[PDB]
RNA sequence: CUCAUGUUGCCAGCACGUUAUGGUGGGGACUCGUGAGAGACUGCCGGGGUCAACUCGGAGGAAGGUGGGGAUGACGUCAAGUCAUCAUGCCCCUUAUGUCCAGGGCUUCACACAUGCUACAAUGGCCGGUACAAAGGGCUGCGAUGCCGUGAGGUGGAGCGAAUCCUUUCAAAGCCGGUCUCAGUUCGGAUCGGGGUCUGCAACUCGACCCCGUGAAGUCGGAGUCGCUAGUAAUCGCAGAUCAGCAACGCU
RNA sequence: AUGUGGAUUAAUUCGAUGCAACGCGAAGAACCUUACCUGGGUUUGACAUGCACAGGACGCCGGCAGAGAUGUCGGUUCCCUUGU
């Protein structure tokens, strides 16, 4: 049994949902076993900053590094399926890691 | 400080982001190149108002989208400024890149455009009263915008003292995050010194 | 299959019941050898004595988050909820006891400018 | 407290004995939030008193509470350029609260090398009237009953 | 008891009794007890003179304590103050040499709090 | 930030020790963050410009 | 709470594991992970209310009446702070007030004030055993098992750009047993002497950490003064970050 | 242990001072960060733009003299084309 892992790699929830939709549609068309876009714990980075120069340290401003990751374990890695995902072009929002 | 940036506050739900990508190790290189390009393009292009910029990037290739009220001098009919900027990016070593130019729909309701125009008139000869009244009237003329506010702080008229004044008309729910608000600013040119101007623009709301 | 969960102050436990005897299995170690604090045993034992059906169910406990008090309270609320889950006929009595309502209060946001929680540095006006 | 009453917490009951007063005792003995060790110390002191006196722990504790429970407190009010001492009656909640807090805060100090024995010894002294809690009740009664007059304010 | 001019405690754990001697600290007391085979929980009431003899042998054979330490430390201090090292300069000035917050703290080497 | 200091910092050091960030946009000895490669008020300004892939207000 | 949904994450229920454990075949029966939706709107009842706003009490429900906490600073005040982030008008130097290193100082020290840590000790110290958290970082970086070192640390170096691999199976208090019987103390840790490591071209001013000796002051604190009304107060540990080290008890 | 007034030193850089400065810039000073001193030079320059007058070199890898920056000597040498 051979399985190909696809790591979806970006911030935006809407973009990640759209990418999952496109990948799932391509897999369904090509006829390959796909579980779906398995959710992954969203890594949240926090960075705090004071809002003023030269002291006034009591006031600050916050941030997040909100990264969304999804797991799509497509079984039965059909060749034509592999070429389809390789040739698929996706918006620059999400990063695709084929493993 | 008095008011946070409405754009920065509303990045999440209302507004959108002007550059999208996500890579960590070279992220510093990304920001370095982005800042260099932005500063050099701001220094170069001054005749045509570069309303907005946008950076879409994948692997080596990068794409730039810029908004201006008019592309007549942005891109030459032959492409003089076009290939000029291509040369700047190539010597910046941008890898694969292309330029997309889009013209604003209503330039009078755009935060940066109106601010820059009124500020240029002020820097040339226009008194603050006439300039700001023209700005407000021309902006309210379009029925798209119903609440807009503009502020200019500095030594008005060359005085040895700095004023704090503004004119409001309509509704600007800054504390309402649902509100569609556009912020701008620019540092004016004056023989006596420099003067800052801040502009608030409200254009409807989004529900859902 | 009957299952119940407990979340509070990061204290989370997955609880499985069985009408069998009242044996205690906390991660494979009985309650007596698992966190032997009289107060904790009281809190765990309270819901079953409240239902007045002692030694009529067995439990399997898997705990995460928090410390001894957190796990004890999470498991206690777990049995409190699972009892109604299996038998809703005791709902009036168990709600009068208040067991079904999880205590929705935990670590609060640590705000900048404060040493921790909502305390503030020592103040001097001189 | 300027809108009305803040709801009070319905604390749990001590299972082994069945008295919320003992729970209140343990909460007052609580320092740095170590309830396990607090209950340990309370059990140690109560067992020491049990084996010392040969009496029912609940009965002895009720006797001590009744003996050391006050019935009037003094309030200070400044009018006309000076502060005045004025008393006011307290509820049984307040009475037990004061009694327990005294007992604890004065067993805190004795110097016989073990607070675990200090608790039991002072419980015995309160039971037999010799307790420092008895002494403090005596002095507070002195202060209060020296002034029934200022009650005309009724503030 | 008595030990090399150091009064052994009448009733205390030997790991503290030996630490009473100048040249030993808790760690060395533990190691010494382990080496000599004596436990660290008995009382001085079970002390035996043969054991005292064995501790004296081991200490004098494998340690330097008391007057020897005094003379050695004094010799080093005087040598480094004579040489002119910054260590000796700090010693002469009466201030810490490690470079701590000698402005607010260092009251230990400055003596009890004296006010101008 | 003296241009001489900026140039000296950017030039390859004679030893690996003489390396420091000196935020590129404005070269600040202190208050610089490596991951974003920019100074502190500089990052705040850039974030209010809104052209950074991931910076957003934090509250929870 | 309902839905989707099983790997690196779980185990209802079947098998192999046979000491190393869901470890392995198997399965969504739950958390778990993150998307969508629902649910508190005085929704309903009584009392009063000007029959109006609204209050108190009762059933429901998880919360009842802004459920809790953040972000969110109205016009303005203080010519309040910041030309040493940046840029900016004027003046001033230019053969210098520019430039590089001929090293050193930025901490120095007779004294107070500002905010913390360490404690002043038995609800504790030390010794051995023993279970539980979250979140997060990691490339000219995080760093496995292993060996040598008391321990900094050295050899060697798997797995990781990363729910996986390293940050220990991420703990501390917690619980069990032994010592200490109230001592300037087995508390207490600075100061000082001698021996090393690490980063680095080179640790004298002017680093950090380890081991040995060091044994000072100090007993809850003077008027007055800080903060704290629910996981709040207090006490314990952890991590992000500036960094090559490191004065990291600081901020978050 | 570090901040702050203050005094001493050739430097003890500088900014900030009640509520709303003071483990505040400084979220790390052996050389840098370093803006301050005694201490060798150096100068259209360490660092870029443009006008002229001579250049194919600039630019790259080593040894000697020195406490280092100092300068001298060894190795390679322009890409276009007749305007640069
Ligand atoms: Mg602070
Ligand atoms: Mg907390
Ligand atoms: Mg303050
Ligand atoms: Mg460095
Ligand atoms: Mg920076
Ligand atoms: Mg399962
Ligand atoms: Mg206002
Ligand atoms: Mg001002
Ligand atoms: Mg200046
Ligand atoms: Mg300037
Ligand atoms: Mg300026
Ligand atoms: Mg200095
Ligand atoms: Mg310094
Ligand atoms: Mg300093
Ligand atoms: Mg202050
Ligand atoms: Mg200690
Ligand atoms: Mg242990
Ligand atoms: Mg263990
Ligand atoms: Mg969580
Ligand atoms: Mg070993
Ligand atoms: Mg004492
Ligand atoms: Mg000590
Ligand atoms: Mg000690
Ligand atoms: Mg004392
Ligand atoms: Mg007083
Ligand atoms: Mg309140
Ligand atoms: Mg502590
Ligand atoms: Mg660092
Ligand atoms: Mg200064
Ligand atoms: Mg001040
Ligand atoms: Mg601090
Ligand atoms: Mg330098
Ligand atoms: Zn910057």
């Amino acid at each position: 049994g051979q399985k190909i892992r696809i790591r979806l790699k970006a911030y935006d929830h809407e973009a990640i949902d759209a990418s999952a939709r496109k990948i799932v549609e391509t897999v369904t068309r090509t006829g390959a076993s796909v579980v779906g876009p398995v959710p992954l714990p969203t890594e949240k980075n926090v960075y705090c900053v004071i809002r003023s120069p030269h002291k006034y340290k009591d006031s600050r401003e916050h941030f997040e590094m909100r990264t969304h990751k999804r797991l799509i374990d497509i079984l039965d890695p059909t060749p034509k399926t592999v070429d389809a995902l390789m040739r698929i072009d996706l918006p620059a929002s999400v990063d695709v890691n084929i493993q | 400080g008095q008011k946070i940036n409405p754009h920065g506050f509303r990045l999440g739900i209302t507004t959108e982001w002007k550059s999208r990508w996500y890579a960590d190790k070279q992220y510093k290189d990304y920001v370095k190149e982005d800042v260099a390009i932005r500063k050099l393009l701001a220094t170069g292009l001054e005749r045509a108002g570069i309303a907005d910029v946008e950076i879409e990037r994948t692997r080596d290739r990068v794409r730039v989208d810029i908004h201006t009220a008019r592309p007549g001098i942005v891109i030459g009919r032959r492409g003089t400024e076009a290939d000029r900027i291509r040369a700047d990016l190539e010597k910046l070593t941008g890898k694969q890149v292309q330029l997309n130019i889009l013209e604003v729909k209503n330039p009078e309701s755009q935060a940066q455009l109106v601010a820059q125009g009124v500020a240029e008139q002020l820097s040339n000869r226009v008194a603050f009263r006439r300039a700001m009244r023209k700005a407000i009237q021309s902006a309210m003329r379009q029925p798209n915008v119903k609440g807009i506010r503009v502020q200019c702080s500095g030594r008005l008229g060359g005085a040895e003292m700095s004023r704090s004044e503004f004119y409001r008309e309509g509704r600007v729910p800054l504390h309402t995050l649902r509100a569609d608000i556009d912020y701008g600013l620019y540092e004016a040119k004056t023989t006596f010194g420099r003067i800052g101007v801040k502009v608030w623009i409200y254009k409807g709301d989004i529900v859902g | 299959p009957i299952q119940t969960v407990g979340r509070r102050k990061e204290a989370v436990v997955r609880v499985r019941l069985v009408p069998g005897t009242g044996q205690f299995n906390l991660d494979g170690r009985t309650l007596e050898n698992y966190f032997p604090n009289k107060v904790h045993q009281q809190l765990i034992k309270a819901p079953l004595v409240t239902v007045d059906r002692v030694d009529q169910f067995d439990i399997y406990a898997h705990l995460d988050g928090g410390g001894p008090s957190g796990q004890a309270g999470a498991l206690r609320l777990a049995i409190a909820r699972a009892l109604i889950l299996v038998q809703p006929e005791d709902r009036p009595a168990l709600k009068k006891a208040g067991f079904l309502t999880r205590d929705p209060r935990a670590i609060e946001r640590k705000k900048y400018g404060l040493k921790k929680a909502r305390k503030a540095p020592q103040y001097s006006k001189r | 407290p300027r809108k009305g009453p803040a709801p009070k917490r319905p604390l749990v009951n001590d299972p082994v004995y069945g008295s919320q007063l003992v729970t209140q005792l343990v909460n007052k003995v609580l320092l740095e939030g170590k309830k396990s060790l607090a209950e340990r110390i309370v059990y140690g002191a109560l067992e020491q008193a049990r084996e010392k006196t040969g009496t029912d722990p609940v009965v002895t504790l009720k006797r001590a509470l009744d003996n050391v429970k006050p019935a009037l407190e003094v309030r200070s009010r400044r009018v006309g350029g000076a502060t005045y001492q004025v008393p006011v009656e307290v509820r049984p909640d307040r009475s037990t609260t004061l009694a327990l807090r005294w007992l604890v805060n004065f067993s805190r100090q004795r110097r016989e090398k073990t607070m675990v024995e200090r608790l039991a010894n002072e419980i015995l002294d309160a039971s037999n009237g010799l307790g420092a809690s008895v002494k403090r009740r005596e002095d507070t009664h002195k202060m209060a009953e020296a002034n029934r007059a200022f009650a005309h304010y009724r503030w | 008891a008595r030990l090399v001019g150091v009064d052994l405690p009448r009733d205390k754990r030997m790991e503290i009794a030996l630490t009473y001697i100048y040249g030993i600290g808790r760690t060395r007391s533990n190691e010494i007890l382990a080496a000599t085979g004596i436990d660290k929980n008995m009382r001085t009431k079970d002390l035996t003179d043969d054991q005292v003899t064995v501790l004296r042998d081991y200490i004098e054979g494998n340690l330097k304590v008391e007057g020897d330490l005094r003379r050695e430390v004094q010799a080093d201090i005087r040598r480094k103050i004579e040489i002119g090292c910054y260590q000796g300069l700090r010693h002469r000035r009466g201030l810490p040499v490690r470079g701590q917050r000698t402005k607010t703290n260092a009251r230990t080497r400055k003596g009890p709090k004296r006010t101008i | 930030a003296k241009k001489a200091l900026v140039h000296k910092a950017n030039k390859k050091p004679k030893f690996a020790v003489r390396a420091y960030t000196r935020c590129n946009k404005c070269g600040r000895p202190h208050s610089v963050y490596r991951k974003f490669g920019l100074c502190r008020i500089c990052l705040r300004e850039m974030a209010h410009a809104g052209e950074l892939p991931g910076v957003q207000k934090s509250s929870w």
